[PDB]
DNA sequence: ATAGGAGGTATTGTGCTTATCGGTAGA
RNA sequence: AGGAGAGGUA
DNA sequence: TCTACCGATAAGCACAACTACCTCTCCTAT
């Protein structure tokens, strides 16, 4: 599954505060959220401008409040964009050796004022005394999409955060069960690469926020792959408590030992084979 | 580096629980170590080299795991040879490896080979950062002993092959140590169940 | 109904039901990040441009999903209470 | 239990230095229909 | 936005929403019975049937063997492999 | 004729993949440029001025200079002389199955029939280019095959006549090698087979297997059907119906939905239910199928004040709406609104066929 | 006249069911043939319009 | 992503940079000629996320979130717990402040943290 | 035994088994 | 007697 | 510095795309 459904519950100290979990939820949701550099850009546009620089500096004036409505500065995005730049660096298969971005409150361009509170951001591209650069075409249709495509917010695995409210959670809590109702968030991560699992990507993301998430009760909302993270009894579970709400969802009334009994004929063998050919040859095998 | 320390904090944290959990007589002083106690006690720079220490089983003191922490990711094979000759020359049947990346395949076939005279256990970093044994949805596991395994047997008059099985690559089996032949107990919020490593 | 007053009023009830249920899908569809300065507790001017422009709400919940589903929640929501007329307005020895 | 068709006729002229080809079957009431 | 597109870019898709005011005592109007027909067009056509059928095959494939032993156990056919030790039922004839 | 945008694979690199306006003509691969130039055309600003987009999209002039560069990459110098014209018949030339005409005669032809100038057909191009351009852009609708508007409907004069062109072909085959088998070592009624066509139609009508629209092998089915003769109402309902042939019977798509094309045309509110759900709908009462007019529309259309279609490419159009005549680029007129009057007038007036279309669009301009 | 689209109103078949001298209503007082007691509850009487399909009860005996 | 024709013979101009020359200028390979740039502009176009044409409205792309609801809050006017709550900026303040949308359709009432 | 050119077009949809395609790790 | 193609029932 | 397997990206290949059913028509080259 490409999804990769995500579930993580808010730590029980928020509470002590007033409205300390909407306020969690709130600040998770922000940090842990994809937001391309593209978005928050309006015009970008590459100006003639004349270890030596190069020509054809790009341009990319931002309206003050967009950053505004963001919670973002200049600087922060400036670094922000410097960080990205310097932790891949594997596109951009020509002199890139070196890449600096300045930052300017206004900047000397007539074309246009039709803004006077937007603020410009200048990239300006480093040759190692060689001309490979010159050219336009190569920039506008590497650079340029490079930039735009550079999340300044969250992480590149995160697709989507939501905030969702429920009643009876597959994790039910020890103690407190008189709180009838609590706050959740739903991750929804890309799965564009198979190499690395997605839990473990959204382990690394978490590391500043690791107390505000209860990892005690948080679990991926797979099944397949449940296993392999909290054993195959808590998939057991998770699958259970799924069937349950499918059953519960089509209207009929079925007793529990009979999806017991489903859940514990399909996880014999240590995993959940599937229903086709090829899963009851495995788990004859 | 300070998001590097509180990281291997803990990941130490973690090991000492699954010690703990698993029974190798580990203090409650390194278990209820704080991470200002712990920052306080690293120094400078740790360089991944204090984490290294040996601790031995509690009922029996001869039986003894090394834990070792590579200086470099990406591990090849003359590390390996050096970790098993230190091994040979401590006299040490078990030991745990933690590492930043994902393993040589190399020196995971050198690790296969020399899988009978000693057994390994290779953890990642990030894998450590989240107790599995701490979770709700996670029963109470139970390693039986063998006599306790041929007990059961006895009782339902049952092969080991007729049992439930867990493969050895779920978590809970490598948290636990849990080699091939093993059977556990399980509890569940009471009916319990039985689970073959296989 | 009774007789053809009580069918008159009845329509009557119906349509303005309707127009309830309608004026609060309409209300429910602001309900987006879009709006989130227009919701806050502060000074407004475009407070009529959100109701005089009525043709446009139902152009854009039919163009999108999640716009849709809070409207068709909302009008359950809203026609639960319709629906509860017909004890009003049923006699007792009413077959259906 | 026939096949309810008309013939074709057009004449073929063959040079060097009306004949029937097929049936189509006919509709009822068409144009060419008693 | 019955008209291709309302202009307001050009749509292409769209989900339909609508609500009749009137009832069928009343009398429908004919965009009123085109809306009805629109809406009710759905299980007109049966050709999804076919997944209850197939599930229903698969799972009886896979959960036939199943059965109680004498001593208590659930086994399965094959190998007479252990399922459950205990039936996890609520009581309340064993 | 197909024009197609989408990103460069021919001797194009890993930093330029830019999407560019390609021609498939003869499955030749021609770039849209040298076409442009080909046809009557010397300079970058006319072929602009002919592709009106009247829009400012940056996506619009990146595609228009890739193709430019593309162009002028493939062939050199090809502004300057006749190069173009060499190099789009060298192309023809390479088919497998190149036409035995010169390029001299294949672009008058088998280019635009309906136009007879070369330079007209150059902006009729232009034109088709412009409508691509905004159906990207987003300005222009995209056709859907749902709508009835797109879509026609063939009972017998066409079903059938695919069919006797297919048999008389293969008669004529048989025919041929006959008489190269007997010329070689007669009356002409001996030479013609008379049973082939015969056995060929009794079978189609038997089987119900009829030829394919596009495919000469894979027979399409459920074009023949029975009648019933357990009442009238049934035997009436089977002569008044409209079958679409879909790929496959599980997903269709759209098409098994009502659509507002179907008001007074089909009927929206029956259809069979099952496999065949939606295909198949009864056309409505007051429903008639339009044949093909004898009579010619095009003398009729200058005398209400219809304008002929410049010949030069340089002289541009100001206001003058375009006329469409079953697709085909007639003439112009300066206001729509009267000339769109004045037809329905003399249409009113039994001077001109009962059954035509009439369509004014101020959007398309056209 | 009975046109799908142009129905007359309730109002209208009621006047003219009453005008025939029965219920406005459609539904007229019974007795039972079994006992001869009269009904407590009106029975709606209509001569409607019904067909007969092909399907038989002999065609379908295996 | 601009492009300007030559008066000398109607064609396609790309920019070039000169190194002595030191200044923007065009030129097209079908004639020679070098023309003066103006206002040193090659490449300008408005950021827009319209590349998934005619695909947004089938597949829900969720360009504008919904707001979160939450059940905690008890209104004022009404005994109702449903309630939106959301962040933003006040008229004249500083920073994100906590709003709450009542979510009774007869109440429509609205308040701060 | 012979016969049945050649055309731009206008089913998906999941598993499985290749090839190939670079691609680092070890001596 | 076996097949292929259509319209159909629960 | 040159071997030595070793996971990724397309390209085909193989079943699966529902029960109980009931009628009619057409079919077996030349
Ligand atoms: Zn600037
Ligand atoms: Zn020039
Ligand atoms: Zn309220």
């Amino acid at each position: 599954q490409r999804e990769q459904t995500m579930s993580l519950y808010l730590s029980e100290y928020l509470s002590k505060k007033k409205h300390g979990f909407e306020y969690g939820s709130l600040e998770i949701k922000n940090h842990l959220e994809k937001l391309s550099f593209s978005e928050i850009v309006s015009t970008s546009m590459i100006i003639f401008s004349p270890v030596p620089l190069s020509p054809w500096v790009c341009h990319f004036h931002i309206s003050e409040k967009v950053l505004k409505r963001k919670q973002l500065s200049a600087e922060s995005v400036v670094s922000s964009l410097n960080e990205q730049y310097k932790s891949r660096n594997r596109e951009l298969k020509l002199d890139i050796v070196d890449l600096d971005i300045q930052n300017t409150n206004h900047c000397s361009s007539d074309d246009q004022a039709m803004k006077d509170d937007n603020v410009c951001i200048t990239v300006t591209v480093v040759e190692a005394s060689k001309h490979s650069v010159l050219e336009l075409d190569a920039i506008r249709l590497v650079l340029i999409p490079f930039l735009l495509d550079s999340p300044v917010k969250g992480d590149q695995g995160i697709k989507k955060v939501n905030i969702l409210w429920t009643d009876r959670p597959k994790a039910p809590k020890r103690n407190g069960n008189h709180l009838a109702g609590e706050l959740y968030l739903k991750v929804t991560m890309y799965g564009d690469r198979g190499k690395r699992n997605c839990w473990t990507a959204l382990l690394e993301t978490c590391l500043p926020i690791m107390d505000m998430i209860d990892w005690g009760r948080s679990h991926p909302d797979n099944i397949r792959q449940c296993c392999s993270v909290y054993g195959i009894d808590a998939g057991r579970s998770i699958f259970v408590a799924n069937l349950e709400s499918a059953v519960s969802d089509t209207g009929k009334e079925i007793l529990r030992e009979h999806l017991l009994l489903v859940a514990d004929s399909l996880s014999v063998t240590g995993e959940f084979v599937a229903l086709n050919a090829k899963g009851w040859s495995k788990q004859r095998q | 580096t300070e998001e590097e320390l509180k990281r291997l904090y803990r990941i130490q944290k973690t090991l000492m629980q699954m010690l703990r959990d698993r029974g190798y007589f580990i203090a409650d002083s390194e278990l209820t170590m704080t991470k200002q106690q712990f920052i306080r006690k690293h120094g400078d720079n740790m360089k991944r080299e204090d984490l290294v220490t040996l601790k031995a089983k509690r009922n029996d003191n001869s039986d003894q795991l090394y834990i070792f922490f590579p200086d470099e990711a990406k591990v090849g094979v003359k590390t390996m040879k050096m970790y098993t000759n230190r091994m040979k020359s401590e006299n040490v049947f078990r030991a745990i490896l933690v590492v930043q990346q994902n393993l040589t395949p190399f020196a995971r076939t050198c690790i296969s080979e020399i899988s009978s005279k000693f057994h390994l256990e290779v953890f990642q970093e990030a894998e450590m950062l989240v107790n599995i044994k701490e979770h709700v949805l996670v029963p109470e596991h139970q390693v039986l002993t063998t006599e306790e395994k041929k007990t059961l047997l006895e009782r339902y008059t049952v092969k080991e092959t007729q049992l439930p099985r867990i493969q050895v690559t779920d978590p809970i089996a490598r948290y636990f140590g849990l080699k091939r032949g093993q059977v556990v107990k399980i509890i569940r919020p009471r009916y319990v169940t039985y689970r073959y490593v296989v | 109904s009774s007789d053809l007053q009580s069918r008159k009023n009845l329509t009557e009830e119906i349509s303005y039901g309707l127009r309830e249920a309608e004026q609060v899908c309409n209300k429910q569809q602001l309900m987006v990040e879009s709006w989130r300065d227009f919701l806050a507790v502060n000074g407004e001017d475009k407070e009529e441009d959100s109701v005089s422009d009525l043709a446009r709400f139902c152009y854009e919940r039919q163009k999108s999903a999640t716009l849709s589903e809070l409207a068709v929640s909302a009008f359950k929501d809203a026609y639960r209470d319709v629906q509860a007329l017909a004890y009003r307005y049923g006699d007792q020895s009413n077959s259906f | 239990n026939m096949t309810y068709s008309a013939r074709i006729k057009v004449n073929v002229q063959v040079e060097v230095f009306d004949i029937l080809i097929g049936s189509i079957p006919v509709m009822v009431k068409s144009i060419l229909c008693k | 936005p019955l008209r291709g597109a309302k202009g307001k870019t050009t749509t292409e898709s769209y989900v339909p929403y609508g609500v009749i005011e009137n009832s069928f005592l009343t009398g429908l109007n004919p965009l009123e019975s085109f809306v009805h027909s629109v809406t009710s067009r759905d299980s007109s056509f049966s050709g999804n049937a076919d997944l209850p059928g197939t599930l229903s095959r698969r799972l009886m494939f896979f959960m036939r063997d199943i059965y109680a032993a004498y001593d208590g156990t659930v086994r399965n056919s094959f190998g007479n492999q252990l399922v459950q030790f205990t039936y996890e039922t609520d009581g309340p004839v064993e | 004729f197909i024009v197609r945008l989408s990103e460069n694979e021919k001797a194009e690199d890993y930093k330029r993949r830019e999407k560019v306006l390609t021609v498939y003509f003869l499955s030749t691969e021609i770039p849209v440029w040298l076409l442009f130039f080909a046809l009557g055309v010397s300079s970058d600003k006319e072929a602009m001025d002919l592709i009106a987009f009247d829009g400012d999209d940056a996506s619009i002039t990146n595609s228009l200079i890739a193709s430019i560069h593309v162009a002028d990459a493939v062939c050199e110098a090809f502004r300057c002389g006749n190069n173009a014209l060499t190099y789009v018949e060298q192309q023809i030339k390479s088919t497998k199955f190149p036409p035995a005409e010169s390029v001299d005669e294949c672009l008058h032809l088998y280019l635009f029939p309906g136009l007879q100038s070369l330079k007209k057909k150059a902006r009729f191009l232009g034109y088709m280019v412009k409508c691509l351009l905004n159906s990207y852009a987003g300005k222009r609708k995209c056709e859907n095959r749902d709508s009835f508007r797109n879509k026609r409907i063939e009972l017998a004069g066409e079903l059938l006549e695919r069919e006797i062109r297919v048999h008389l072909a293969h008669a004529r085959r048989k025919m041929t090698r006959a008489m190269q088998k007997h010329l070689s070592g007669k009356p002409i009624e001996h030479y013609l087979d008379a049973s082939v066509i015969t056995n060929g139609l009794s079978r189609a009508f038997s089987t119900g297997a009829w030829s394919h629209p596009f495919r000469k092998m894979e027979r399409v089915s459920g074009v023949v059907a029975n009648l019933g003769r357990a009442n009238p109402l049934q035997t009436l309902i089977d002569l008044r119906r409209t079958r679409q042939q879909v790929l496959y019977t599980g997903k269709v798509g759209d098409a098994r939905y009502p659509h507002p094309s179907h008001w007074g045309r089909v009927c929206f509110l029956s259809t069979p239910d099952g496999e065949n759900c939606g295909l198949v709908k009864n056309m409505s009462l007051l429903g008639l199928v339009s044949t093909q007019s004898l009579e010619s529309v095009v003398e009729k259309l200058f005398a209400c004040g219809m304008e002929e279609l410049m010949d030069d490419t340089c002289t541009p159009l100001f206001g003058k709406h375009k006329v469409l005549l079953n697709g085909d680029w007639v003439g112009l007129c300066a206001d729509s609104e009267s000339f769109v009057a004045e037809l329905k007038s003399r249409r009113r007036q039994s001077e001109l066929p009962r059954e035509m279309e009439i369509k004014r669009d101020k959007d398309d301009n056209e | 006249h009975a046109t799908p689209f142009s129905t007359p109103g309730v109002t209208e078949i009621t006047e003219q069911l009453h005008r025939a001298g029965f219920s406005r209503w459609g539904n007229e007082r019974v007795y039972n043939g079994r006992s001869g007691e009269m009904m407590r509850s009106m029975i709606f009487m209509g001569p409607t319009f019904y067909q007969r399909l092909v399907h038989m009860s002999e065609d379908k005996v295996k | 992503s601009t492009m300007k024709f030559c008066r000398e013979c109607n064609n396609i101009l790309y920019p070039k940079e000169d190194k002595e020359q030191k200044i923007l200028l065009y030129a097209c390979r079908n004639c020679d000629h070098q023309e003066v740039a103006d206002n040193s502009c090659v490449y300008r176009n408005e950021v827009h996320h319209s590349v998934s044409e005619r695909t947004q409205i089938l597949t829900d792309v969720a360009s504008d979130p919904t707001l979160p609801r939450t059940k905690a809050v008890r209104c004022s006017k009404c005994q109702h717990r449903e309630a939106v709550f959301f962040q933003a900026t006040a008229r004249g303040e500083e920073g994100m402040t906590l709003f709450f949308v009542c979510c009774n359709p007869n109440c429509g009432h609205r308040w701060r943290e």
